[PDB]
């Protein structure tokens, strides 16, 4: 009865061309017939991204969630029944996706970069929601696709991160010993490259942690929310790709020093939330992992300190509180900010406020825990390397205390800790 | 949590060394905004005084700094006796800063606790102390409680007269001591009183610190106590024009400006020809700058008509129209545009081109330097030059004219401005199109070497009024803007803007150009279906500038070949939607703009079947295919219109605009479908007169002008053919034929709402959360929301209800039928509803959210939630119900 | 403040997300 | 010096049972989170009966205490349950208890089994375990004819520390260490050990090396509940209440800390 | 049972105007005209309206609020008069 009614209404519109997108159209509104709605769109070809591209990508990225929740009926009753007779409607746009695929493949492109973004997001949809098992053909030409090398546009930055994300969440479409060691040598020449992190190298650098802490929940959270829906995993392929990732992919050394050449986060606060590359240099400072790899962090924490907004976002605190600590340990520790850079920072070319108060929370810090872990020093008379009084006497710590006290809501934390720290050490400037 | 985090801040203030104790306390109102809970937050003030009372000062002071920060928080005290007792004892201390701090600390809970008369003792009390700082304390401690409390400030209206009067008060303690006097409007004779006082300062203590500081808070206080607004404002004046020194005759500018701009309607003609005679008195052209702009802002408001042909503010505003100083005549010339749209009297016909020419002069003069200075006088006066030629509509084409003649040789920023003064001035008059078009179009050439900076933003506006300025299809042209854009943008934002702008004013032609040439350097998939989808809708709405009048072949097929593209492209829109950013009102303006041309097209389909498919040999009735399709194109028409509304109803974020054209769109469906009923359905009962006031029809553009004409020619025709024939006619397939072709001729008009959201605004809506219930125990249920709001909330429309309506239904028919309608009044609302489920089935329950703006209007705005509670009875009801039920 | 053209779409110097997301994307 | 990181790992889910792996915890943790779950997950059942009719072979005090250890659904009533000592009532109230009845007469010459079907509950939510919609009814006592059985029972919340009737679990297998490697229990033949289920070795080997700088790390569980809570509720309940606990014993700590200072 | 007082200021015939409203959380708005003995005159143009008012419903899931609310009626038609209080109630099952 249905291949008969579909039979009908292809026969109805191909006498009237003009109408058939119309009845595509009550198909999905009606939610009846998916087949039809698909042999329409198919028979519909007979430049640029291609309409069934579109068609199946709103079916099953749109926010309708009953057209999704039938389409992925749809899709899965296809799939696992007639085993591939070709017959169905299902196989004929299966054959037109790997047209398209192969037509993009050549790296890749500046115009067909974002084309491929759009087909493996269309990839994401259909293993994902549709639970599509595709054919080894299939996923060989995906893993083909996931592989290239886009010029290192923001388009291929995009394009990167959706085919990493897509490694992480159907890893089970590698299956095999040669596409894991393409995936390999694929993310190691990520890994070299540069261009892409001024992100990706966020997001690298994130997934990295994770898998070292094995915060696989933060990993499908985070996958997710990059590729725009959400999936079933599975983590236990995650649990074999986090083996082969913190053994060769990544050990310490090299996401340190990856940690360092990830840029800062540009006007952080307590607005901007979710895990960050701050989080990611506290939880690598709070290991000692800079000192142990021999890694500078100092530039990169004057460059975050410099680059703060206007409300305060809660990791600041924190994370001067363990460098200031990294400071001080006798065999090895991290340097100090370079007294140049404090006088330029405050002088009278201009900054945030937050990063002058922060700035003068470590000066004073610093000093108060020098003064204060003196007992176990076991390290010659510059090693401490205590502030010149002249730096102090340049800096402006009633004036900006006084902003502090003005902007106190903002700063949360910051305004507490500078209060403490004036009436511990300067109390003259406490009547 | 909370009792761990006021735990925490105890053992910090228990610390004994004063760091950690600061630090603490500090800490106090993060902690409140944190986790506002009253009786954590009685107890933290209750720890504070404490702390407060046994403590050093300079731990006073930080409790101070917490009690002026969590101000809000205080209202929430129970235990205010205890509170204050523990802090009202440190003011017996015989350490004045202590005493200071205490006072402040009274000061800053007056709110809280006024008319506690020992608190009032100490502040009258240590009013008159020795130390310097204990008195300031106790002055600032008076304000606040004379804020609050009547009784206070009466009893402190006197020592303050004796305090002033007295001799031993410096000079700076009476400065400090007079704006006490501004919180005297609790009542008339107290006002008086304080206006009596203030009078004897002016005179009896004249120098210039304290004439400023008792004329000014005279003023605030004359304000507050609307009685004393007249003699307030004839003293400002007198003082204006007697008063020599500059710095008091500045005060009267100023705060005669606060009074011009809180009460204009009281400000008499005396006071407005007073105020004239002084501008024009005045040799300081800050002076005359000052009371100008006071001038100007009385000249925006009714004061004008209450001033009311030639006079002194006339002769005023002519003088300083052509002033050597910018500022002062941008101000006169305002002045001149306010009288010339306000009245209509026969002297002002040669009040006008004075205006005119004094608008030219500004021109000429503000658009060379490019000082900031220059860009405010510069947007005074192209401000006044949209509101004279919107007010007084025949006298625009000259504005036009010199606004051609000097883009030519301003400077970029002055383009820019003098580009959207006349995009304003031709979107609110269409009779100018071809020639400025050429003018601006030969302007449009030079602009690829222009400058760096702000080269992008002019080829944005200098577009925009293009397109305003267009009004049919340009090709030659199009290559030039579009050869243009090639050769000097190369950026895109600026090709997306423009490609915006004429998407807006239905130029889809080259908006289709230009969108199909973004697709490349787009990186996001998102919004390369986004461009795509608006790359097809344009080349949609393209494929309807064929249409021809009286050639239904023709419009079938323009209307089949821009359905096709339609669809592609909503298929690509339904791609582009996001979990952020949902495409929701693109989404379904494009299903409504997709439902109304098949709509138009079944409709000409059917108009042609009337010869394509004759009745039968049947002896309304004897056309019966015809008459049932007829039937069926009404209820699909009248379906659109109602699907318009509730998607008017759904945009309430929607600027005015935009809900004006989807409104046109509703309209133009009740209009065919009201056209189907009169002429072939119901003519004999609709026998309706037509006999709308249409002079009053104010187009806001030139798209909504073509939908009102083609509106009332459509009902024109319709009225003419009433009757005249059976209802089968082939005119009447002619006039709904024509009707059809004709409203789909003016373009599609996209707006804001669909490229750009502001004032965003969404209900969490919690709830108490298969959930079982006993039938007889009905449930109670608590409903409670935030708010959201993107940016600032109050854009364009402001929220004070919240109709939520909640039904009920079985089997998951409508037995809850009931509804609140709750003032959230912290954007945070609550309320309760009772739900009866003795039927012993499994109920779902449906709550929605509509809002009522202020002005009274629904909109169905909120989630639609929906949950599911089991309904059963207990055992033992059940049994004896068994036993009972036979 | 002040304003020559009411209704004017450049106005908003700071936008929602999606036209920021949109304009960061595209001004280069 | 500061709490450790327990991880959770759950492997079955089961309606009857839950079998999960808690990580980064000491023994003592886990051990006493095993006693909490035997003796310290408060339920609701029968402590209150009246008897005013029994015919019965068996006597009063017999139908009394297999009443007693009938299950009652104790899902989310007990939450909002009081204490009947604590509470204010001198009857047993709604807020403090749940009222069963049961009035089986056998008029039959066949034999009248008074199952569980019997107890009516005066409530909806709470009512015998097999009552709930297979699966065969409890069995209190057998009627031949002419002999009745008339009691009104009362359900109050109570946790197993005072009866083994509030005990929610049956059978708590908390093991550790599956392999030895700590050595905590010596095998004089550790060949002829069988493997625990959650060992990590293979047939080859009897035992894991021993490790000195080991400690008992990873514990695994399966709390098999009795019906009348959910097994994953039983360990939520069990976790809030030994946190509850710990909270009470600190007040009191407190208190006798200001006491005494 | 809810004892019911309120200060009515410059009303000429409070006890064949003035209507007490109650309104449980649902449809039910019920009126109740007191008793003109209850209408006290203590002061010139003030009065005080001492009555007890009485309420009922079945058991209720949690305690619920009911907005009690002074009225004015006129010759019939009545509108609000003062501020509606809302008093919790709690109706447990026997
Ligand atoms: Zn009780």
């Amino acid at each position: 009865g249905g291949r008969r009614r579909t039979d009908a209404l292809r026969f109805l519109c191909k006498m009237n061309p003009s109408q058939a997108l119309k009845v595509r159209g009550m198909v999905v509104e009606e939610c009846h017939l998916p087949g039809l709605g698909v042999a329409l769109t198919l028979d519909h070809t007979k430049d640029g991204v291609s309409d069934l591209v579109c068609f199946v990508s709103g079916l099953l990225l749109g926010t309708n969630a009953k057209v999704r929740t039938w389409f992925g009926t749809f899709i899965r009753n296809g799939q696992q029944r007639k085993r591939e007779t070709s017959s169905s409607v299902l196989w004929q746009m299966r054959r037109q996706l790997l047209l398209e695929l192969m037509g993009i493949l050549p790296g890749l492109k500046e115009e067909h970069v974002v084309k491929a973004s759009a087909l493996l997001r269309l990839y994401c949809a259909l293993m994902g929601i549709a639970g599509l098992k595709p054919t080894e053909e299939e996923a060989e030409q995906l893993l083909q696709l996931m592989t290239s090398r886009p010029p290192a546009t923001p388009a291929g930055v995009r394009f990167v991160s959706l085919s990493f994300c897509m490694l992480l969440a159907f890893s089970t479409l590698v299956s095999t010993p040669e596409q894991e060691q393409l995936m390999v040598v694929w993310l190691s020449w990520m890994i070299k490259e540069e261009a892409y992190f001024e992100s990706f190298g966020e997001m690298l650098l994130l997934v990295a942690m994770y898998f070292h802490s094995n915060q696989l929940s933060a990993i499908i959270d985070l996958v997710c929310s990059t590729l725009g829906m959400k999936i079933v995993i599975k983590p236990s392929s995650l649990s074999r790709m986090k083996t082969i990732f913190t053994q060769e992919i990544f050990t310490e050394q090299v996401v340190t020093a990856h940690a360092v050449r990830v840029p800062v986060t540009s006007n952080l606060s307590a607005n901007i939330t979710g895990f960050l590359p701050i989080h990611c240099i506290y939880q690598l400072l709070r290991s000692r992992s800079f000192t142990k790899h021999k890694v500078s962090i100092k530039d990169w924490i004057y460059r975050q300190l410099c680059e703060t907004s206007t409300p305060l976002h809660p990791q600041l605190l924190p994370l001067i509180d363990v460098y200031i600590n990294s400071i001080l340990t006798p065999a090895s520790k991290s340097n100090p900010e370079a007294t140049n850079q404090p006088v330029t920072e405050q002088e009278i070319q201009r900054f945030s406020i937050t990063a002058q108060l922060l700035v003068l929370y470590y000066i004073l810090s610093y000093e108060e825990a020098l003064l204060a872990n003196t007992k176990t020093l076991a390290a010659m008379q510059r090693k401490p390397k205590s502030y010149s009084s002249s730096l102090m006497d340049q800096i402006p710590i009633k004036f900006l205390i006084r902003q502090a006290q003005g902007l106190q809501q903002e700063l949360g934390g910051l305004h507490s800790a500078l209060l403490r720290l004036l009436a511990t050490n300067y109390p003259h400037l406490c009547i | 949590d909370a009792n761990s985090a006021l735990m925490e801040l105890d053992k910090g203030l228990r610390s004994g060394k004063l760091g950690e104790q600061c630090e603490a306390v500090v800490r106090f109102p993060r902690l409140f905004q944190k986790y506002p809970f009253p009786i954590l937050i009685n107890s933290a003030f209750l720890k504070l005084a404490d702390v407060f009372r046994v403590g050093n000062n300079f731990l006073r002071l930080c409790v101070l700094k917490v009690t002026q920060q969590s101000e809000k928080h205080l209202e929430k005290i129970l235990n205010v006796d205890e509170f204050v007792k523990r802090i009202f004892s440190v003011i017996h201390s015989n350490d004045p800063v202590a005493r200071a701090i205490t006072l402040r600390m009274l000061g800053s809970l007056a709110s809280i606790i006024p008319e506690r008369k020992n608190a009032h003792h100490s502040i009258r009390q240590s009013l008159d102390s020795h130390d310097n700082v204990e008195v300031e304390a106790a002055v600032f401690a008076a304000a606040n409680f004379s804020a609050q409390s009547k009784d206070f400030a009466v009893g402190i209206c006197n020592k303050i007269s004796e305090m002033i009067q007295g001799l031993a008060t410096p000079v700076d303690l009476k400065l400090k001591l007079i704006p006490i006097l501004q919180h005297m409007h609790h009542d008339a004779i107290l006002a008086s009183s304080a206006r009596q006082l203030l009078q004897q300062l002016v005179t009896s203590y004249p120098s210039t610190k304290m004439v400023i500081v008792s004329l000014h808070t005279f003023t605030l206080l004359a304000a507050s106590s609307l009685v004393d607004t007249p003699k307030q404002i004839q003293l400002l004046l007198q003082y204006l024009k007697n008063d020599p020194r500059k710095a008091v005759k500045r005060l009267a500018i100023q705060d005669l400006k606060l009074l011009a701009n809180k009460t204009p309607h009281t400000w008499s003609r005396e006071n407005i020809q007073a105020l004239c005679e002084c501008a024009l008195q005045t040799p300081y052209d800050s002076l005359k700058l000052g009371m100008l702009s006071v001038l100007s802002t009385l000249s925006g408001t009714i004061a004008i008509k209450h001033y009311f042909r030639s006079s002194d503010l006339v002769k005023l505003a002519q003088e300083c129209c052509y002033h050597n100083n910018r500022g002062i005549a941008a101000h006169g010339v305002r002045v001149l545009t306010n009288i010339t749209v306000s009245c209509q009297e026969k002297d002002l016909l040669a009040l006008e081109q004075d205006a005119v020419f004094g608008l030219e002069s500004l021109l000429v003069l503000c658009s060379q330097d490019d000082s900031p200075g220059a860009q405010a006088t510069l947007k005074i006066a192209l401000n006044c030059m949209v509101k004279l030629a919107k007010g007084r509509p025949h006298l625009s084409q000259s504005v036009v004219e010199t606004l051609l003649t000097q883009l030519h040789s301003a400077q970029d920023a002055a383009r820019i401005l003098m580009c959207h003064c006349l995009a304003a001035i031709a979107m609110q008059l269409p009779v100018l199109g071809d020639g400025m078009l050429g003018d601006l179009m030969e302007l449009y050439k030079v602009i690829g070497r222009s400058a760096t900076d702000k080269q992008q933003e002019l080829l944005v506006s200098l577009a925009t009024v293009i397109f305003v300025a267009s009004q049919k299809a340009l090709s030659v042209e199009s290559k030039a803007v579009i050869k243009q854009q090639l050769e000097s943008v190369s950026n895109g934002w600026t090709v997306y803007r423009i490609a915006r702008q004429a998407s807006r004013m239905g130029n889809h032609d080259m908006a289709k150009e230009l969108y199909q040439s973004l697709l490349t350097q787009v990186a996001s998939e998102h919004f390369y279906f986004w461009l795509n989808s608006l790359k097809e809708f344009s080349h949609a709405e393209q494929c309807l500038t064929g249409l021809q009048e009286e050639n239904y072949s023709s419009a079938l097929s323009c209307i089949a070949e821009s359905l096709k593209f339609y669809h592609k492209g909503i298929a690509s829109l339904t791609a582009a939607s996001t979990p952020l950013n949902p495409l929701s009102f693109q989404c379904e303006f494009v299903k409504l703009r997709i439902d109304l041309l098949q709509a138009f097209s079944q409709l000409i389909c059917t108009c042609n079947s009337l010869k394509t498919s004759p009745p039968p040999a049947i002896a309304l009735q004897r056309c019966g295919r015809i008459s049932n399709q007829m039937k069926q194109s009404m209820e699909e028409f009248r379906s659109l219109a109602s699907r318009y509304g509730d998607l008017y109803q759904a945009s309430f974020d929607a600027d005015s605009a935009t809900l004006r054209n989807v409104e046109l769109q509703q309209q133009s469906c009740l209009l065919i479908s009201h056209a189907i009923e009169a002429l072939i359905l119901d003519p004999e009962s609709a026998s309706f007169q037509e006999y709308g006031s249409t002079g009053t029809a104010h187009a806001d553009s030139e798209y909504e002008r073509r939908m009102m004409s083609v509106y009332n020619h459509v009902l024109e025709e319709v009225e003419s053919l009433n009757r005249k024939y059976t209802p089968v006619s082939y005119m009447h397939t002619a006039c709904l034929c024509n009707a059809i072709i004709a409203l789909l001729k003016v373009p599609l008009s996209f707006q804001r709402y669909f490229f750009q959201k502001l004032q965003s605004t969404s209900i969490k809506l919690a709830l108490s959360p298969p959930i079982a219930v006993q039938n007889n125990q009905q449930l109670a249920l608590k409903v409670e929301g935030v708010v959201q709001h993107g940016s600032k909330p109050g854009l364009f429309r402001k929220i004070q209800s919240v109709c939520l309506n909640v039904s009920s239904t079985l089997q998951s028919n409508m037995t809850n039928e009931m509804e609140q309608r709750v003032e959230p009044h912290n954007d945070y609302f609550s309320t309760q509803f009772l739900l009866n489920f003795a039927i012993l089935g499994t109920h779902n329950i449906t709550v929605e959210s509509s809002v009522k703006d202020a002005n009274g209007i629904v909109w169905k705005t909120g989630p639609r939630t929906t949950i599911f509670v089991k309904s059963l009875e207990d055992p033992y009801s059940q049994q004896i119900r068994l036993q009972q039920q036979q | 403040d002040v304003s020559v053209w009411e209704e004017n779409w450049e106005d908003d110097i700071v936008q929602d997300d999606f036209n920021q997301q949109l304009r960061l994307e595209m001004f280069r | 010096p500061y709490a450790n990181q327990p991880t959770v790992r759950i492997t079955e889910l089961t309606d009857e049972n839950v079998k999960f792996i808690i990580e980064n915890t000491d023994l003592a943790v886990a051990n006493s989170i095993r006693r909490v779950f035997i003796a310290e997950v408060p339920i609701i059942a029968i402590d209150w009966v009246q008897i005013d009719a029994n015919s019965s072979v068996l006597h009063d005090e017999f139908i009394a205490h297999r009443l007693g250890l009938i299950p009652l659904t104790s899902d989310d009533i007990v939450d909002k349950l009081q204490y009947s000592r604590d509470c204010t009532c001198e009857e047993f109230c709604p807020e403090c208890s749940v009222e069963f009845t049961l009035d089986v007469r056998c008029n039959e010459d066949q034999t009248r089994h008074v199952t569980s079907r019997d107890l009516i509950s005066n409530s909806p939510r709470v009512i015998p375990v097999t009552s709930r919609n297979e699966q065969d009814d409890i069995l209190i006592v057998k009627l031949r004819k002419g002999q009745e059985l008339r009691l009104r029972a009362y359900a109050k919340k109570g946790f197993g520390k005072e009866h083994a009737k509030w005990n929610p679990t049956a059978g708590v297998a908390f093991e550790y260490d599956p392999d030895n490697a700590l050595r905590h229990t010596v095998y004089p033949k550790p060949e002829e050990w069988p493997k625990s289920e959650y060992s990590e070795l293979d047939e080859d080997e009897s035992q894991a090396p021993y490790d000195p700088n080991g400690k008992p790390e990873r514990f695994y569980y399966n709390v098999e509940s009795c019906g009348s809570l959910r097994p994953e509720t039983i360990v939520l309940s069990a976790l809030s209440g030994l946190k509850k606990k710990l909270s009470d014993l600190q007040t009191q700590l407190s208190h006798e800390i200001q006491s005494d200072v | 049972a809810l004892d019911v007082d309120a200060t009515l200021e410059h009303v000429q015939d409070p006890q064949n105007t003035v209507k007490v409203q109650v309104l449980y959380p649902d449809g039910q708005a019920q009126m109740i005209h007191p008793k003109p003995a209850d209408f006290r005159n203590p002061g010139p143009g003030r009065h005080r309206l001492i009555t007890q008012v009485y309420l009922s419903h079945t058991a209720w899931t949690e305690a619920c609020q009911v907005e009690v609310r002074l009225l004015l009626a006129y010759n019939e038609g009545t509108i609000p008069f003062s501020k509606p209080v809302k008093v919790y109630i709690m109706p447990k099952p026997a």
